[PDB]
């Protein structure tokens, strides 16, 4: 039965996808995280991947909530909710870098969170100061 | 001697998921809700939707234009795709208690998330 | 619509379930586990639990692997592949000694695992020396 | 600085789990399921079953009597029940490596544990 062959399929794909943040780095309103793939499948389908980012932006010198989530692009010059990365499969043992494009630059030293779901579930959580 | 509740040997297959939940304000609460399986989720809008403090959760209705109530920004889920879901509420959240935001899907998947 | 109430209220019994091993304890071939209630919910399906004891029996002088499950009873002397509780109900915050008849006394200074399952789904594994 | 994979925020309704699973010999595995839902499961002989490594899982038959095949104590599984599942193996398991049996039932549930 095929159900039963789909099924079995993902969740040992679920099983063996792990990734993990290994730097953060802000410039302007420009976020670059170094991912990392710990797991065993390869990470590609980027379009079903979610990017959450929770950060206080500087509207006007004004520290301000915003929590907005970021869609994939190709885009090389890409708009703000948006995000890229400089790889087109990243393989187990590899890392790369992720770009997501802020609305507004963050205020400083305040804390930040960032969501990173792979398009078969597995995520990572980073909590920091930007 | 060593004990700790539940392991992560035992797992089972996630189709459906929140991504991410958390409150916006003192009224509102965003979750991104995010289908991680092979097939099309419909009629978002005919889902059941709980929110309340943590042993406390009460229902929360469709586009009633009078809190509490929630919406959600596509009335599908494709493979792969996020919607979001705002639920808009009547008095203000407390800032040392937990939350949990509950989704039932009109097929009966049923997932949680808690802040 | 029914499934969708089912659903709803199963789920949130599973979140509210929480269980923690105090001490474990043992005389000839009788295992009590002092068992703690941390959730909200109250927990007397013991038909529904699961006891499961990984252990080194002494049996004739040799150590021998066993591995079995136990079924409840409310009987307060159970036979061997039986546990009992000395509670029919433990309610949010109580504790509760479980006592696990084995089949033969554990073999001196062996490693065993005890996973108590609730009714639930939610569970607890202790692992040690017996 | 602070990074986490996954989160204990994030869950969703068990219906059926692998209590336990361990090797009882250098050829042999058990394990306990267990049904936590409120349906009967049903025709269990029809479930596919998949043991090995991690990474390296191969499909294991049902009741062949040549290994490696797998048994299981009875058929259906009432809500509250547990039967237990034995797999029979034609290879010894190495004694330094992480192995995963995983059972997908008929209606597609799937559950997996590692040891
Ligand atoms: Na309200
Ligand atoms: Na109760
Ligand atoms: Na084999």
């Amino acid at each position: 039965n095929q159900a039963q062959e789909l099924n079995h399929e993902l969740e040992l794909e679920q099983l063996e996808t792990k990734i993990t943040v290994s730097s953060v780095s802000l410039t302007g309103s420009t976020l670059n995280v170094v991912l990392e793939n710990n797991g065993s499948t390869n990470l590609y389908d980027f379009q079903g991947f979610s990017v959450i980012v929770q950060y206080y932006a500087n509207i006007s010198n004004i520290s301000t909530f915003n929590l907005s989530l970021y869609n994939y692009t190709k885009n090389s010059n890409p708009s703000p909710y948006y995000w890229t990365i400089n790889t087109p499969l990243l393989a187990p043992g590899s890392q790369a870098t992720l770009t997501i494009i802020l609305p507004y630059p963050p205020y400083p030293n305040t804390q930040a969170t960032v969501v990173i779901v792979t398009n078969y579930g597995p995520s990572v959580i980073w909590r920091g100061s930007l | 001697m060593s004990s700790y509740s539940i392991q992560q040997s035992q797992k089972m297959l996630t189709q459906l998921q929140i991504d991410y939940a958390t409150n916006t304000s003192s009224n509102t609460v965003v979750a991104y809700l995010h289908n991680v399986g092979e097939t099309t989720i419909s009629y978002l809008q005919n889902s059941v939707v709980y929110f309340g403090p943590n042993g406390q959760l009460q229902p929360v209705g469709y586009n009633s234009g009078s809190s509490p109530y929630w919406t959600v920004t596509s009335n599908s889920l494709q493979p792969g795709s996020k919607v979001k879901i705002i639920i808009y509420l009547s008095s203000p959240l407390s800032s040392n208690q937990y939350y949990t935001i509950q989704i039932v899907t009109p097929n009966g998947y049923t997932v949680s998330y808690m802040f």
